[PDB]
Order: structure tokens, then C-alpha cells, then sequence
């Protein structure tokens, strides 16, 4: 993986120089809002099984994918979709503390496009679900960290698109 | 595209053989139904512009979950596009009814249709119901036209069902 | 390049070794040594 | 169906179908008209079943309907009747197929991961199937209740 | 994987409705021909070591391929060629017992260009072995059962070329 | 076939099946029993046609058989009767289909590049299939030899 | 504890424990005279925390008090305070341990099994625990509930 | 593997009593001298490859035991007994931070008696090596914590002899 | 960094982050101002460190200056002082990142096979870091020498 | 050969070759000037061997060439003498390798499954090889008896 | 896999013939150099940390491929690169000892050109490394056996380029 410090560090390591003051400025901004994210990560892990229930009833339930024909009609295929959304809540909260979307890149979004297209999983319903989920976590953490949590959700929906 | 005659050609060409007794009797089985194939294909196109209109009003009266703002048949931008995208399923069912097998359906309409509808958000679910409403509403005008009916003319349609819809069991 | 794979599928694989000693033919032959055709199997016998 | 699980149990042993299992297939095909008579009487009274078994579920567990729990109004109680309509539909599919593999791949794999996310009790679904068992076996014949009810207990083993 | 029973109750599941009289007539069309297949699947299962024996002597034996310079020369290659033929009888009886060539798209037509090309197997001798095997099988099983079995042999070699 | 060619033309204009191609197809399919008892007699006498046109070719073109020609030697002139065995075998596929898309996709579209790469003269095949036509019109009756002889006459136009 | 989790992690790397983690044990021992006020305050209000958070839970989910749920009756609402007191008898074992190693092995590891095996939905159990850790945060200071409330809210996501 | 903090947790839940007053001064005794242990355990890691410099060089290096014929004469038996002394230092420092010898009899003392009587290892050479490495640590952590480290060193020698 | 041990050791169990490990995150972002002042002062006198700790190293181990050794001549000792400046830079990364891991990946996991392929002694550079920590902890403050001197202590204790 | 499996035994441990087996390669290559001298004697009198090994076989087991047996016919012996002629080709491959893996990879591995399929008895082809062993050891002297008969032994003990 | 004896058997097996007088001199040219190659391998293995030392000393050290803006720079990537150069030498010992490059084409040249573009390491420096390894080796072993070792060096360089 990679972390926001270990991306600022590795930017100044392949150049070989020491710690620049712009990089030192790029580390103080991580430490100024580091106290906000560490309280933000507990409040999502408290409600991590709760958010997915509040997300899937916002935009997927009583609709045409959990009805005969859709990909969540078979009720032991809809159980894949709940733990498919358990990953994108877990790894986004990993990427909030990392300060870096590089958790999502080579672990989640590397072969995510090829898995969904080799199954007929609707891309356009997944981005319909994850952008619906982004409103729910911003309601539970507040509008301060909802800008921070909204970035890494939008990184998931961008690379999946 | 690939007729029931020409499917039996490369069923026999690739093994390098002539036309034997099994070739001469399976092909005669296609030709004895060919009068019943063509006259059923006339009366399917008797009111084919009406036949999509009677089906989709019977669809959307059965699944309102596609008129009220939900899944995409909402505006007439969607609805008149829905009647066109319905009309390809009626029109290509005429071709494979005459052609014998479903290989015209295999590489004109079926390939990419799981991937076109997923890119738009069009559900595959009621499309199967839309062919399932056209399944029996095609047999009515064959029955009221005096054509006998049977597996031929009621098969092209479930080959658009059993291969388009995803396997559950 | 995606491909729509089924609910249960079997990829067909080649036995690295003897040709008949694939486990799809005889499941009672998978405990055997692969012999001179396959790779070298190691085992621990002598403990100091 | 009974053809499928006589193949995937014979493909793991990697040999042909022995005649110890081919006679059960040979007795299945000649008994085809019996199972359609089970199925058509099952689906012919689909409003008699769920309206009776919905009451017998709520006498066994009145806490789904009382204020605080899961199903309310005529919306959330109605989708509880939708799932019982599904499982009544899903149990006549295994009766015609003669095997529990079509109810397996649709609904005997993974709901213990699913219903806890939905907030419904899993065991209160299972008490709805036992009321569905006693309604349909009272409606069906005396011999086929040991056959149609031989699928009804398999849903109880799924949840409970 | 599915058969004539589990294609009907798959296609009638996914429309949401129950089993209807248009689809029960498709089951009775399979139940009328079910007794023909169980007699057909029994006789091939008692002659699986002998249909392969004659069909190799029909087209493969005393050829270039049996001789050195051909492919089935070494004893090691030879047995395999019986074994890589013996799946084509066992899986063709399964699809004959199914009434659907959905097994054959799934277990025995995956690598069947790419395994045989990456092993020196000629494709054109396997297709010539199979209609040499279909002629002795339809002679063994009868005229009526020979054309139902004849679909699933010609389903294989059409997909194999 | 004609039935593919009537669909594929009607698919390109994106209309339904016309009253034109409804009657080309219906007139084809009521001649379907007539063409198969044309095409059986070619396959019923395939050892006579190949032997007679093999006798008819090599007296017309003795540069082929003479040494330094291509079909010289008992293994090579056995292949030229096999080289004509395929084209008689293809013509029976064209008589059954009612068109020459079995002839076109299998035996036409790369002929002159192949026979230049093999050393044979290309027009010497065009005499041989023309000699194969002259024994095929002596098999059939007169009103059918105009039908089956046109499929021979298509194959001459592909060669030369 | 936080001492115990560090040394088993350093055994996996087969080296000594790192100076990054040796800050934390040094930070744990200067806050070892900070953790003990949280432990003694829960002694003085364990009859007050549980007796308020039950009625906070029963106003949130009154399906329990209805006849048919798993705690109906005065003998049955004993355990629905006693199992809540048992979870209040778990945090003070791990406030002074710093982390979740007494939380797991007494509370978490099979808690999906036994509440299913007793019939109680854990979503109601996690609701009152969430109702408990709103009152305990209001009882403690703003600095105490800043870290112990983060430690409180582990168990709700761990149970359901 | 459990420390003194978990041990007083272990002896408090099992009898039905809460976190009482008598458990706190067991923890406050840990919290008083726990600052001493982090000053101790860092400096052992400064000399963890330097105590074993002195381990051979005080009691093992120029002796008759290393002379051909003794037990510590092979290169496969030399280097196997520096790691067997290095592990005895590292697991002591875990117990130096545990306040508890209950990491020793799970991972060190489980099969250590019988593996020395069977492999020809003299017991008296190890306790003349381990107790010799008690006092060199007394010059590195100060007076008091080496007497704390002498408890677990004697717990090795009570559990080895 | 601090997250890079914690985001991996909780991903491998596929759970969310335990609030004992959220102490480790909290535990420093309060120290990130104190961790940044020390590496600014370490870089700010990075010429005086290498010219002093490189100097009296050769009064302690004079073998590598001597002929027959590796760093004979000024053209190799200035190449030798590159690795002193590299390891001084790798100290300052590890103090800012907060723990053991960035100095481990960049400059540790090949040094028993890098230095053996170079033929240089692996123990003598381990003597130099103890003098590099001698001049550094001689110039910084007293309270950070228990922090910044311990990040020196790791790259000693895994070198030799 | 010896060299192609001394590689593989040294490759799977990722080592270079030990000098114990470098003696085994060096003693093998100076034995190469005499082992091919055995193989030139063997291929020089193959028709003296194969005709004599046929007549020493068919007197011993006369049922296979008497009709009702598998090798009955004028040409069916001529394949079955050729099927025994192949093992004389492989033993001369096994002589010049100093080994038995060219016997193994070519003429051992599926030899039970061929003759089960074709119908010849598996011991009856093994009795020809020991009949071939008695004449080919009579071709040579004493010091080439055991060096040729060892590879004759391995083909007997594998098939039987 | 195969060597100079196994290949000339397998060249003369698939023709169906015996070992003629046109293939025995392929063996006799191998057996004449049989004593030459075994002395060539036993000086490779005694110097195998010095052939890889002197090879990188002419190409890679003190360049700017080991600069901080470089591929080699982190010591994880150094010790792989000596080891990725170890596996080119050790198999080149094998193919010289076998007399056939088939062991190179199975394990070394398996997918090596397509791994390197997938990693980002340069190929044009690697051919400079092995051709620096070739000039060290032929001086050490001898100008006879350095010629036959130079073929199997450049056979790797033909496969990389
Ligand atoms: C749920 C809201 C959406 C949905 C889900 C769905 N997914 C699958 C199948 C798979 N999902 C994955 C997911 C991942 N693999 C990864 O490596 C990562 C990164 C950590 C993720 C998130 C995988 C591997 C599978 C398939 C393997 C398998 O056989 O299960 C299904 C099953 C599809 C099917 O037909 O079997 C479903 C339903 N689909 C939706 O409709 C929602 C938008
Ligand atoms: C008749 C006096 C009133 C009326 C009745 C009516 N409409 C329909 C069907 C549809 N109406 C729409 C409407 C719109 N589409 C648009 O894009 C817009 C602009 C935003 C509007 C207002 C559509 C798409 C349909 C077809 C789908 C459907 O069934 O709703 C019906 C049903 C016809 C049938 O039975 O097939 C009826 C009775 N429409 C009017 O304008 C009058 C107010
Ligand atoms: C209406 C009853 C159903 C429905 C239809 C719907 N379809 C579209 C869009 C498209 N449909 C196609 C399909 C085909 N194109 C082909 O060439 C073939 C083979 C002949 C088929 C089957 C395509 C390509 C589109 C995209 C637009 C286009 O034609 O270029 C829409 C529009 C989606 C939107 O909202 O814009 C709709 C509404 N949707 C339903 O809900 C019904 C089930
Ligand atoms: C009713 C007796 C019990 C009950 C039902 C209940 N279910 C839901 C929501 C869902 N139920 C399903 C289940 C299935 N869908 C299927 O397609 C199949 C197989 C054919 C099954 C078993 C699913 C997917 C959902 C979610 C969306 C949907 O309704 O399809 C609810 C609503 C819960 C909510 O929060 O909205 C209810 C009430 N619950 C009970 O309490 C009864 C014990
Ligand atoms: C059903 C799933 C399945 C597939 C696709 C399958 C294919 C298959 N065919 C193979 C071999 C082979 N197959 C043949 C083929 C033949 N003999 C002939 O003469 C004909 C030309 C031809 C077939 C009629 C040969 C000649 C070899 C190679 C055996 C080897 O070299 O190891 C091998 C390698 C043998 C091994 O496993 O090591 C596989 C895997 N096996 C399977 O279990
Ligand atoms: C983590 C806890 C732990 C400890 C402490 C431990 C010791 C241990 N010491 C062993 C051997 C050994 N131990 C010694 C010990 C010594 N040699 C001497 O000169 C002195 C008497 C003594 C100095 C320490 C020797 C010589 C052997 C190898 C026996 C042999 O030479 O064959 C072995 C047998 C395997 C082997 O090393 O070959 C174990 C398992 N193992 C553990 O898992
Ligand atoms: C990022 C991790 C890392 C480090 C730290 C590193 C050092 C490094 N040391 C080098 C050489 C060297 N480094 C040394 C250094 C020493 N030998 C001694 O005796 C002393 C113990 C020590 C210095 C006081 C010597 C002597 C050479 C030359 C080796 C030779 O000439 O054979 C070189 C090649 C020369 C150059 O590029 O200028 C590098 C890249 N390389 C790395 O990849
Ligand atoms: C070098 C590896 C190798 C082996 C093992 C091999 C065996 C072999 N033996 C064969 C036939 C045969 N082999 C025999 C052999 C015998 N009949 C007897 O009764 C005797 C026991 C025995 C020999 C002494 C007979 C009768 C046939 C003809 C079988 C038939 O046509 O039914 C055939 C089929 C004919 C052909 O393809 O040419 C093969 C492939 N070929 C090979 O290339
Ligand atoms: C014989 C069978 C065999 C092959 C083919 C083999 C290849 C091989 N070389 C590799 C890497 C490597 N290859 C190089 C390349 C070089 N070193 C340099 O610095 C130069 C630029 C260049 C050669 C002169 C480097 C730097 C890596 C490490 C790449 C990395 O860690 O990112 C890797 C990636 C391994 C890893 O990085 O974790 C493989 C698999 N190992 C094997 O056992």
C-alpha cells in the first residue's frame, strides 16, 4: 500500500533530497486534521453493519434489481451484494486514515472492473448505490469529515466507471 | 444469417461427409413445416406495429414499477425508446422463425445485450417479461389466423429468454 | 477481456507430469508420486 | 433437478451413472403426472395458504406486528407476505424438479448473512414455513403430504 | 449445468410467475422422451471401454498418427488419447440425460482450442475420431436414440472447431 | 441460403419481412423436397462422377499428368481426384441450400491465391469441373439438370 | 492488553519491539494514572447506567416488552438487564487494559451464535448497548468520553 | 503470553466481583514501575547482538568445552546455540515488560527440558551462561531493573535445571 | 508510518480498526509537531554530523582506511560517506513517519547481501551509526533523545 | 540420462552441483566411448534378434497367434512383431543414455492401458522381452551382459 | 529439461529410426567434451560470488542506475538484482553442463521479457550486465570453455532483447 506520509516521503526519496519545507508543509496539514479522522474512523466502524442497511434501502431495495430478473433477486446472490458493500465501507475507511486513495487502487479497484463485467453485475447500479451511501456516512459523521469521506467514495465510483 | 439448412451444412462440413440418410430426413422435417413457418410469419407482421403497442400497455399495466419515477421507462424519451427497443425483439423473432434455428438471434441481438443494458441501467428483468408477454400474444394472432402453432413460433421467443436472462438455478 | 462464466465451471488443467495421472480420470491416483515426468517431490525423513 | 444431482454426484466419483441411481430417474419420469397434480393444487390455492399461514405466524409470534418490531401498516406486513409468496413459489419448483437443488441455488445457500442485515428474525421466518407446511399438507393428499412435506422441512433446516 | 427441467423452471422463475400450462407442456415433452434416454444411457455405460476401442480402430489406427512422427506414438501419449476421448463419451451421455447441452458449454468446451493447441494435439483428428465414435454409438443405441445422442456429439465438434 | 439472403437484405433496410421475400422463401420451401432428390443422386453416384470426370479431364489436359506437371505420380493424381472430390461434395451443399453461400464461404474466396501457391494451373480445374458438369447432366432429368447445372456453372466463374 | 498485543506482534517479526510502539507503552503507563478514574466511576453508577439504558432501549425497541419476544415477563427482563450489566462488566476490564483483548474473549468471539441460539436478535442487543454508551459518555468528562467513547463504540460494530 | 494486567483481570471476572479496590494497587504497582521497564527494554535492544558478544566471551569462548570433543564444537552446533541464547534474552525482555513470567512457559519452557537431555546439551553450561548474563545487564539498566530481570532469569534457571 | 502497521495488521483479519490501535493514531498526531522539529534540526546540521561521526569512527575502527581494506584512498571513503548520508536521511524519514517501517524497507532488507556482494564488512557500518547517534544525541535536546535516539537504535540493532 | 536428472535434483534445491555427482558425470562421459559400442552391436543384428525373439515367444505362448488369439493373421503378426521391434529401439536408447528414463517416458507409462484397450495380454508381450533378453545377451560377451540386461529387466518388471 | 543426449535420442526417436552413424558423432562430440565441461562447472561454483561481483563492477556500480533517481536504489531492489543475476549464471552453468539450452527456455526464459515491462526494470541494462558477466567468466574458466559458456550467456541475451 501507500500512506499520505509515505507518499510525501517517497516523493522526496526518489529525488534523493532531504525533507523540503513544502513537504514539511504537506505533513502539517495531515497532522492538523489527523485528530478529526481518528474520531471519524470509530464512528463508522460502530455503524458499519448499520450504514449498508441504510444505504441499500435508500436506492436498491423495492426497486428493479431486487425483483425477478435483477442481480439481487436470488436471495443468496443478494448476500454477495451486502458483503460487496461491506468491502467499500471498510476499505474507504482505511483510505480515510491513510490520507491516500492508494489503498483502493491496487487492492480494490485493480481488478474490480474485470470482475463485474465478467458477471453481468450492473456498474450503473453500483455507482447508484455508493453515491447513495456517501450521503449516509456524511449524515452520521457530520459535514466536516463528510467532505473527507466523500473523496474516497468518489475515488471508488470514478475508477469503477 | 445462419439457416437451419446452413447449420446442418457445417454440422456435416467439418467432419468432411456427404448427405446421408439422417441428413435427408432431418432436412425434410424442416421443409414440411415451412408452409406453417411462412404463413405464421405473415400474420405476426399483420399488426406488428400494433403488437408492440398491445404488449407494452399490458406490460406497464402489470408492472407499474416502470412508469412512476423509478426504473427507466419514465419519460416519452424513455417510453418511445422502450417501444423501439421492444420492437427489435418482435422483428428479430420473425427472422429466426423463418430461419429455423436461433443463430440469427445468437449474433444479432443476444451478443452484447447483457452489456448494453447494464451500461444504461436498463433492467434485464422486465425485458424477459416483455418477451414473455410477446410469447403468448404472438400465439394469439397465429391461432386467430388458423395457423396450427407449436414449438416452432413459440421457441425463438424463449431462446430470447433462456439465454438473455441470467441463470439462477 | 472479461468473459461471462457460469455458476459452476471447471477450468481444464494439464497435469505437470504423467498424462494419464490427472485427477479427473482417476481420483485414487492423486496421492502417487509423479515420477520422472513431473517435478521433484521432497520429503523429510531423517531428523538430527 | 434429479438429473443434475445424479450427475454432479457422479462427476465427483468421475465414473458413469450406475444403475443403482438410474432406476430412481426411471421411476421419476413415469411419475411425472403425479407431481403436476401436486403443483397445480399448490399454486391454485395460493391465496388460501398465505392468508391462513400469515395469521398462524402472527399467533405464534405477535411481536412482528406490535409497535416496535419489523412489519407495520399494510406495506411492511405486505412484503412479509411477499417473501412467504416467494417460498411457496420456491417450494413448488422443487416438487416438479423432484430434488431440492432448485430451492438450494435460489434459497438454501446464504440468508444467515442476509437477514441479519435486513433486521428480520431468521427463526420467525421458519415459524412461517411450519404454518405453511400445515396448511398445504392438510390441503394435499395423505400420501403426497409425506412427499410435499419432505421439502417443507428442508427450509426449516436452512434457517434454523 | 441445467437440464430440460431446470431450464424451464429457471426461465419461469425469472419472470416471477409460477409454473404455468405453457411450461408444463415443455416438461411433458421432456417426460415423454425421458424413458428413451435412460435406456440409452444404460447401454453406453456398459460399453464405455469398447466404443472407444472400435472408434480408434475406425479412423485413428494404422495411420500417420499411430506411427512415429505422428502424435499418438509414445505409449504415454497413446493412453492419454483414449482418456482424452473417454471424456467425450461420458460428458455426452450426461447431456443426453439432461436434454440440454449446457454441461458441454461448461466442463468440456473451455480450453478445447487452447489446451489442444498448447499440447500438440491436432484438432482435425479429434473431429474425425468423434464422428467415427458417433457412427458406432448410434449403431449400438438405435436409430431413435442415435439422433438425440447425435446432437450432443455434433455439438462438441462444432464447438471444438 | 436464400433464407439467410432474404433476412440479411431485409435486416439492412431495418424493415420486417417483405411480401417479396415472403414469397421467395415460400416458393423455395415448397421446392425443398425437389432439390434434395436432386442432391441425393449426386451423392448417390459420387464414385461414378469422380471416375468419369477424372477420365474426362486427363485426356483434355495431358500436360498435368505428364511428368513435370503437378499431378504426376500415383500419389499425386490420387490427390487430384480428391481435389475434385471436395468440389463435387460442395455442390451438393449448394443444391440443398438453394444458393452458393456454402460454395462461397468454403470453396471460392481464396482459390486463386491457394492454387498459385500449390503449383497447379488454375484454369485446368476450370476445365475439370466443366467436365464434371458434362457427366452430371447425363444423370438427372432435363428440367432438373438446368437447376443443378447452374451450380456447376457458378464454380467455373470463380476459377476463371 | 496493549502490552500483550505489542509483544505478540513483535514475535511475528522475530525481532524486539519497535521504538514506535515503545512510545505507546510509555504513553500507556503515564496514562495508567488516567484510566483508573473511568473504572471507579462505573462502580458508582452501575445501578444507574443499566436501569436507565434499559428504558432507553425499551422506548427504542418496544418489541421486546411485547408478549412473544425473548424478554417478556419480569423473570425474562432480568437477563435483559443482566446481559447489559455483563457488558458494563466488560469495558472496565478493558479500560484499564486499554484495548479489546478482554472484550473479545469474554464477549465477542461467538456472540453471533448464542443470541441466535437463545433467539434474541443482536440488533436489539446492540441498540441498548448504543443506548448505554450515550449515558456513560454524558456521565464522564468531555476528555474521558473522547477516548473511552471511541472504546465504547467498538462493541456495537463488533456485535452487529 | 498474558501480562500482569490481564492476570489481575483474569482473577477478577471469574469470581463474580467487579473491578474492586484491591485490584487497583496491583495495577498501580504496574503503573509505577512500568516507566522503569521502557527505559530498560530499549537498552537491551541496543545490546541484543552485544550481550551475545559477551555471552560466549565470558564463560564459553576460550574454554575446553569448545575444544574438539566437547558439546559446543561444530559450526552447526555453535550457531544453533547463539540463537538459543538470543531467544532466551528476547523472551526475557517480553517478561520484563509483562510483569509476569507467563510468556516463558508457553513459548520457551514447553519442551525445553527434554530437548536438552536428548540432544546431549549440558544443563550446567547454560545456567553458567544465563546467570552470567544477569550481571552484564545490571551494568546496562542500572541496579534495580536488573534485579527485576534477575527474576525471569532465575525463572529460566528454575525451569531449565 | 503509524497507519501502515495498523492498516495491515487489521486488514489481515478483515475487521475494522480496534480502538486500541486508534490510540496509536491519536498517540502521535499530537506528537507530529514534536516529531517535525527534531528532523528539521537533524537535516539542518547534516554536514556537521557526517564530518564528525565519520571522523572518529576511523579512530575507533582504522582498518577500513588501511590498505587491503575496502575504503583505501579518498575516492572510496567519499563513496563510503554516501552511505552515512543515506542512513542519516533514512533516520529523518523514520522520525517523521513515526515508526520502524520506512527505514526498514529502503535501507535494511538487503544489506546482508548487498554488502556481501560489495565485499565490505557488515559490522563496521554498525559501529558508525553508534557514533552517528553519539554526535546527534550530543547536539539535540534531552527529551527528544529518548525518542530520536531510539530510531537510531533500530538501524543499529538490525544491522549487526 | 544421468546428467538430465542430476540437474533437476540440483535445481529444485536451487544449488550448484555437488562434486560427488560431478564424479558421476565425469565417469559417465568416459564410459560413453564403450556404451555406444554396445548399441552398434544391437542395431546391427536387429533382424537376427526380432525373428528369433518372435519364434522364442510363439512357441512359449501359442494361443495368441493361433486363431481366437489377438495376433492371428499374416499381417497381424507383422504389426505384433513390429510392436516388439519398438522395444529394441528403446533399449538402444536406454543403452546410450546409461539410464532408464527414455524407456520410461516412451515405453512404460501407459502400457497397461493400451493393451487393455487393444486386447493383447500384458504378460504375453512381457514374455517376448525376456525371450528377447535371452538372445541379445547371447549376442554379446560377459561384461556387456549385465549392462544390457539391466535395462531389459526394467521393462519386464514394469509391464508384468 | 532435456540435454544433448536426450535431444539426439528424441531427434532420432520421432523419425522412428535407430541411432545411425549420422547421430553417433553428435554423441561422440559430446563425450569428447564431457571431461571439459565438468572442470568448467567446478570453477564457476567456487567463484560464483566473484563472477557476480566483477560483472556489476563494470556496468552498474558508480553509474546513475544506482542513483536515488534510479531503479536499483532501494536495497530491496539491489538484493533482488544480484539474485536476479544469480539465476542467470546458475542456469548458464546448467546448460553448459547439459550441452543444450532447453533448461534456459523452460525456467529462465519463461515469461521474463513480459515480467520486466510489467515491473519497469530496464532490459538494456541487463544485456549490459550479462555481457559483462561473459567477459569475466571466460577469463576465469578458460578460453575453450568460455566459448561454450558464451553461447548460453548470449542465448539469454537473445531472449531478453
Ligand atoms: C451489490 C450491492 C452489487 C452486486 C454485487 C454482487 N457481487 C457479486 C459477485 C462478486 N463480487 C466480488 C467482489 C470483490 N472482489 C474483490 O476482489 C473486491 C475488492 C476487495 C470486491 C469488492 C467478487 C469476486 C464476486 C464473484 C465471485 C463469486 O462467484 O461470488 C454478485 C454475484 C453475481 C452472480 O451472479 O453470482 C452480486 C450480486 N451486484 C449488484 O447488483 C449490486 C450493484
Ligand atoms: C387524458 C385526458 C389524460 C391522459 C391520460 C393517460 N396518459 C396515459 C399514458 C402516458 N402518459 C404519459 C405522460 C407524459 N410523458 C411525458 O414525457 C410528460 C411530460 C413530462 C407527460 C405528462 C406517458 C409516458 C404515458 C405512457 C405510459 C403510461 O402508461 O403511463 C394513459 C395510459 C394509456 C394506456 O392505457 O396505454 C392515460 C389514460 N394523458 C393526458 O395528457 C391527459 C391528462
Ligand atoms: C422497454 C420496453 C424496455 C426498455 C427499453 C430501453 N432501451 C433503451 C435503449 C437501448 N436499447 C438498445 C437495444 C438494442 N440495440 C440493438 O441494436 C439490438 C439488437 C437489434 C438491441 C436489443 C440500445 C443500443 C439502446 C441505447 C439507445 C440506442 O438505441 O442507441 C432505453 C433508453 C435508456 C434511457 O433512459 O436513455 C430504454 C428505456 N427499458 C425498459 O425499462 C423496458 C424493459
Ligand atoms: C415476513 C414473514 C418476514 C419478513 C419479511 C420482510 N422481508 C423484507 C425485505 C426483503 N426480503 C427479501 C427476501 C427475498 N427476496 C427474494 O427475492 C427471495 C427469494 C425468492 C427472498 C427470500 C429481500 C431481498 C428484501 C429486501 C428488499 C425486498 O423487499 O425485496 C422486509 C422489509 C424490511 C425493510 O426494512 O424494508 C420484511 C418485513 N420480515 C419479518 O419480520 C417476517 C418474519
Ligand atoms: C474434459 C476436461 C479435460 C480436458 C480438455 C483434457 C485435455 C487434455 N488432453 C491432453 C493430452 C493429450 N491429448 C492427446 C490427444 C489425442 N490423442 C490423439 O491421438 C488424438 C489426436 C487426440 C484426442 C482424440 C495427446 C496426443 C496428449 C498429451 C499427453 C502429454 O503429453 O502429456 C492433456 C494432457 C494430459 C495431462 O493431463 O497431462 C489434457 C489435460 N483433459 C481433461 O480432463
Ligand atoms: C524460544 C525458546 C527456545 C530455546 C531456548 C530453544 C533451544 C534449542 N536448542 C537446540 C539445540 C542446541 N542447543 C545447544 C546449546 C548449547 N550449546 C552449548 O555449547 C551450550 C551447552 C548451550 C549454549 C546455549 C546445542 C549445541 C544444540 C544443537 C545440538 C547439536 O549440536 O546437534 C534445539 C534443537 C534444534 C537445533 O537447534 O538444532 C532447540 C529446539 N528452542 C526454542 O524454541
Ligand atoms: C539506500 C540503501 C543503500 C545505501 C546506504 C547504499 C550505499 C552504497 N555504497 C556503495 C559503495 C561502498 N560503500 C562503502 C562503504 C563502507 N564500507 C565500509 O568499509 C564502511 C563500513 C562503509 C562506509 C564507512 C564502500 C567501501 C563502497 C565501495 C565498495 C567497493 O569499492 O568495492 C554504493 C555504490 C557506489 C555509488 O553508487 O557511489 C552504494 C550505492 N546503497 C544503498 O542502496
Ligand atoms: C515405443 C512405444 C510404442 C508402443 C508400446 C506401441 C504399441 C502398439 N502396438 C500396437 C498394435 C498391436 N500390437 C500387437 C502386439 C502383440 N500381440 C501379441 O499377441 C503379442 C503379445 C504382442 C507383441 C509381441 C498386435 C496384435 C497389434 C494389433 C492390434 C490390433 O490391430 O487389434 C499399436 C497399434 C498399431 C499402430 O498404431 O501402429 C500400437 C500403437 N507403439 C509404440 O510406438
Ligand atoms: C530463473 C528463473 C527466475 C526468473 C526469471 C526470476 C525473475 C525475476 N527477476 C525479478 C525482479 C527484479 N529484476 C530486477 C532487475 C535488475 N536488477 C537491476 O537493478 C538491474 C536494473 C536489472 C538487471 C541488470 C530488479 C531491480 C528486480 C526487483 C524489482 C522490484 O523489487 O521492484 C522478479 C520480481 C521479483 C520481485 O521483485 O519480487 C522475478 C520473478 N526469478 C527466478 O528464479
Amino acid at each position: 500500500m501507500q500512506d499520505a506520509i509515505t507518499s510525501v516521503i517517497n516523493s522526496s526519496d526518489v529525488q534523493g533530497k532531504y525533507l523540503d519545507a513544502s513537504a514539511i508543509q504537506k505533513l502539517k496539514a495531515y497532522f492538523a486534521t489527523g485528530e478529526l479522522r481518528v474520531r471519524a474512523a470509530t464512528t463508522i466502524s460502530a455503524n458499519a453493519a448499520n450504514i449498508v442497511k441504510e444505504a441499500v434501502a435508500k436506492s436498491l431495495l423495492y426497486s428493479d434489481i431486487t425483483r425477478p430478473g435483477g442481480n439481487m433477486y436470488t436471495t443468496r446472490r443478494y448476500a454477495a451484494c451486502i458483503r460487496d458493500l461491506d468491502y467499500y465501507l471498510r476499505y474507504a475507511t482505511y483510505a480515510m486514515l491513510a490520507g491516500d486513495p492508494s489503498i483502493l487502487d491496487e487492492r480494490v479497484l485493480n481488478g474490480l472492473k474485470e470482475t463485474y463485467n465478467s458477471l453481468g453485475v450492473p456498474i450503473g447500479a453500483t455507482v447508484q448505490a455508493i453515491q447513495a451511501m456517501k450521503e449516509v456516512t456524511a449524515g452520521l459523521v457530520g459535514a466536516d469529515a463528510g467532505k473527507e469521506m466523500g473523496i474516497y467514495f468518489d475515488y471508488i465510483c470514478s475508477g469503477l466507471s | 444469417m445462419r439457416d437451419a439448412v446452413t447449420s446442418l451444412i457445417k454440422n456435416y462440413d467439418i467432419t468432411g461427409r456427404y448427405l446421408d440418410r439422417d441428413a435427408i430426413d432431418s432436412l425434410k422435417s424442416y421443409f414440411v413445416t415451412g408452409t406453417a413457418r411462412v404463413q405464421a410469419a405473415a400474420t405476426i407482421t399483420a399488426n406488428a406495429a400494433e403488437l408492440v403497442k398491445q404488449a407494452a400497455s399490458q406490460l406497464f399495466g402489470d408492472l407499474p414499477e416502470l412508469i412512476r419515477p423509478g426504473g427507466n421507462a419514465y419519460t416519452t424519451r424513455r417510453y418511445a425508446a422502450c417501444l423501439r427497443d421492444m420492437d427489435y425483439y418482435l422483428r428479430y423473432a420473425t427472422y429466426a422463425l423463418v430461419a429455423g434455428d436461433t443463430d440469427v438471434l445468437d449474433e444479432r441481438v443476444l451478443q452484447g445485450l447483457r452489456e448494453t443494458y447494464n451500461s444504461l441501467g436498463v433492467p434485464i428483468g422486465p425485458t424477459v417479461v416483455g418477451i414473455g408477454i410477446l410469447k403468448d400474444l404472438a400465439t394469439e394472432k397465429v391461432q386467430a389466423a388458423g395457423i396450427e402453432v407449436g414449438a416452432y413460433l413459440e421457441q425463438p421467443f424463449d431462446h430470447l429468454i433462456s439465454e438473455l436472462s441470467e441463470t439462477d438455478v | 477481456r472479461p468473459a461471462p462464466f457460469g455458476k459452476d465451471t471447471r477450468r481444464i488443467l494439464i497435469h505437470n507430469g504423467a498424462g494419464i495421472d490427472n485427477q479427473l480420470s482417476n481420483p485414487g491416483a492423486r496421492g502417487n508420486a509423479p515420477g520422472s515426468l513431473g517435478p521433484k517431490v521432497f520429503k523429510l525423513d531423517q531428523l538430527p | 433437478s434429479i438429473v443434475t444431482k445424479s450427475i454432479v454426484n457422479a462427476d465427483a466419483e468421475a465414473r458413469y451413472l450406475s444403475p443403482g441411481e438410474l432406476d430412481r430417474i426411471k421411476s421419476f419420469v413415469t411419475s411425472g403426472e403425479r407431481r403436476v397434480r401436486i403443483a397445480e393444487t399448490m399454486t391454485g390455492a395460493r391465496e388460501r395458504i398465505i392468508k391462513e399461514a400469515g395469521n398462524q405466524l402472527f399467533q405464534k409470534r405477535p411481536d412482528v406486528v406490535s409497535p416496535g418490531g419489523n412489519a407495520y401498516g399494510e406495506e411492511m406486513t405486505a412484503t412479509c407476505l411477499r417473501d412467504l409468496d416467494y417460498y411457496l413459489r420456491l417450494i413448488t419448483y422443487g416438487i416438479v424438479a423432484g430434488d431440492v437443488t432448485p430451492i438450494e441455488e435460489i434459497g438454501v445457500v446464504g440468508v444467515r448473512e442476509m437477514y441479519k442485515s435486513l433486521g428480520t428474525p431468521i427463526e420467525a421466518v421458519a415459524e412461517g414455513v411450519r404454518a405453511m407446511k400445515s396448511v398445504a399438507t392438510s390441503l394435499l393428499s395423505g400420501e403426497d403430504a409425506a412427499e410435499a412435506g419432505a421439502y417443507f422441512d428442508y427450509l426449516i433446516g436452512a434457517m434454523s
